[PDB]
């Protein structure tokens, strides 16, 4: 992302909602799942916060946090070694002999992972909160036209099912939404001139780095010295 | 001198450790089953023993 | 899938629905069996909880968990090894190999006579009530809102009572949504990717998986130095 | 097939359908029909109960059982050699070899005089009563529940009480889930794909798998080292 990501509360998108008199019944409680629904769609890792977390493995088990919401990676608290991925149908599960890799596995509110008795580094994904126990969402007037224009669509579609609403006035909400939609996947991803930096040296390399996954992707935009001969 | 006693009588007297249900449930230091033969005074005491 | 399965309760996804004053009617009896058309036409496999369970197998027959709706796979207790699928036609039926299983009903037919095998399979995570529990993840709730709003606007436009215009773009809403919550769950992650990332790049290729649990599919192959 | 076949009875097919209020005139009489011609329309090989039953053949001519659907082998009670089909115009008739069989009617025509044979045959798992057994599976019971849908609209369709938009909705969302239905109950299984896996895969093929009673088919095909 180009951009910086200053939060602002859930009450600036109803400074411009509620400047169309037809939207004027929004409300908190109707903006706070019309964020959560938008968030979750949009999906730009750029809007969650970075949160790492130590919990212990009891017997193949271990109790995850409450505000997680995806892992990007989980590794050992003791050599740093990161963990992939449990392809294993049967776990933790003994054979009769009663008898190599780590690897996780996440449901619901545990982690299921190949090791007995450790401690696990997880760093995660949550929301940003605000003083109260509401989402923080940016400040990028691209993310609030285009949260505007998503909260208009789903309530312009709800008008349209009564018939409270012309054909066209939806039909014109539903384009400009799915410009701005775009335009918004656009911003929050295309790479910084700092973070094409971190590109630059990954995919430039004359001897490959294809094990940075055992490290916490740390090196992967590091730049691959060569001597000179 | 030790290991070779060890070598003697496990030769002389080795009880196999099969259970009927052909499992074995003696289980070592990592957790895997040991898996014990039978010597040779279990091997001849199978066709013509008697008390 | 990148994101995690938080569960919610069932009565979530009619605080959603019945924002619409044409959905009003809508029960949790409704909301029960719209999900159970919605978790099957989808059939994602991460919204089903992962158990393991051993049965005795008692002649080349075997009951199955109360609870089991598809099975990963079957292997043997004492030796290991997975069982594959019964391709025989005559398996239990004497006259005057490797194993195999096959599963119809609450039984699952083996060609092995009295042994135990262990099943891992899949079920429906339930609640504290019988109900079943799901994700919190909003575009699989709004998704499935939309599979509600679409089976019960059909219904009304069978009786004349919604413009063919509005199913279509309840219609259309849906289509989309259907297939971007099939991608939000069926996408790898970073940390599944090192899971096909080893499992491609093969020098020498494991294609002897299945008889482990799947277990080192994920293992990186490592190539010594000489 | 990656899910199991968990058996419930007829009427759960009419609590699905008289939701819808221009369908409520439907019976047990009207859904048997409309399934056993829907359950042969789609001929999935899962839904079917497999028995094996040995008969004896008294001369070129034999006696079917009662709940017989559909053949999968004949064989040879005392050898195991299957038979083929019979391509002979002239069975048993004398004038002045392989074994085979011709199934018509409750009558089997082979070509051995008198003997005993294994036949493998699939039938209707039925009820309590004696009425015919229907998946649970939900896309199995959203298509029956479209299935006699279609064939209701399609009476008041000509009977003109149903707009050609409301039929053709149904004829369309009916053709979706016709084809879901069938891929539910079709694709290879992760434990299925191991009979094809060690099947596709052969340095030596093996051609020879209907002599066995297609046992050996989906065996995996072990090289020696040297």
């Amino acid at each position: 992302m180009v951009n910086n990501i200053n939060w602002v509360k859930l009450p600036v998108i109803l400074d411009r909602l509620l400047r169309h008199p037809l939207l004027t019944d929004l409300n908190l409680e109707t903006a706070i799942q019309y964020t959560l629904d938008f968030i979750s769609a949009m999906g730009l890792p750029n809007v969650y916060v970075d949160k790492i977390e130590t919990i212990d493995i009891k017997e193949y088990r271990g109790e995850l946090p409450c505000d997680l919401i995806s892992i990007n990676q989980v590794r050992l608290h003791k050599n740093g070694i990161a963990l992939r991925a449990m392809t294993d149908n049967f776990n933790a599960y003994p054979t009769h002999d009663h008898k190599g890799e780590p690897s996780f596995k996440t449901q619901g509110r545990v982690i299921f992972t190949s090791i007995k008795h450790e401690k696990v580094d997880i760093s995660y994904k949550a929301i940003m909160l605000d003083d109260e126990g509401l989402p923080l969402i940016p400040d990028n007037p691209i993310f609030l036209k285009t949260l505007e224009l998503y909260i208009k669509k789903e309530w312009f579609t709800i008008l349209f099912d009564m018939g409270k609403i012309s054909p066209a006035v939806l039909n014109n909400t539903q384009q400009e939404y799915a410009f701005k939609a775009g335009q918004c996947n656009n911003e929050f991803v295309i790479p910084s001139v700092s973070e094409m930096e971190a590109i630059t040296n990954m995919w430039n390399q004359l001897i490959p780095r294809v094990t940075e996954f055992r490290r916490g992707f740390k090196n992967l935009g590091d730049k691959e010295y060569i001597r000179v001969h | 001198l030790q290991f070779d006693e060890y070598k003697n009588n496990a030769m002389a007297w080795g009880t196999s450790n099969r259970n009927l249900n052909g499992e074995y449930m003696n289980f070592g230091k990592s957790g895997n089953a040991i898996k014990t033969g039978a010597g040779i005074f279990e091997q001849t005491e199978v066709a013509n023993t008697m008390y």
